[PDB]
């Protein structure tokens, strides 16, 4: 459950960014 | 006047029907790649 939390940050900060 | 030897069985069966330790091992790995694959996006 770490670890899909760990990517879906990922995720999250990926796309804040890509803005 | 006796002795004997004895032999294990090994059993942790469940794992072996599998190759071994495959729960938190190979998936681990699936979903790590992604999370190198997603990273190399954000640096980039």
């Amino acid at each position: 459950s770490r670890t899909a939390e760990l990517q879906a940050e990922i995720d999250d900060t990926v796309g804040i960014m890509r803005d | 006047g006796q002795q004997i030897f004895s032999q294990a069985l090994l059993n942790a069966n469940r794992r072996g029907e599998a190759k071994t330790a495959l729960a938190e091992v190979q998936a681990r790995h699936q979903e790590l790649l992604k999370l190198e694959k997603s990273m190399a996006e954000l640096t980039q």
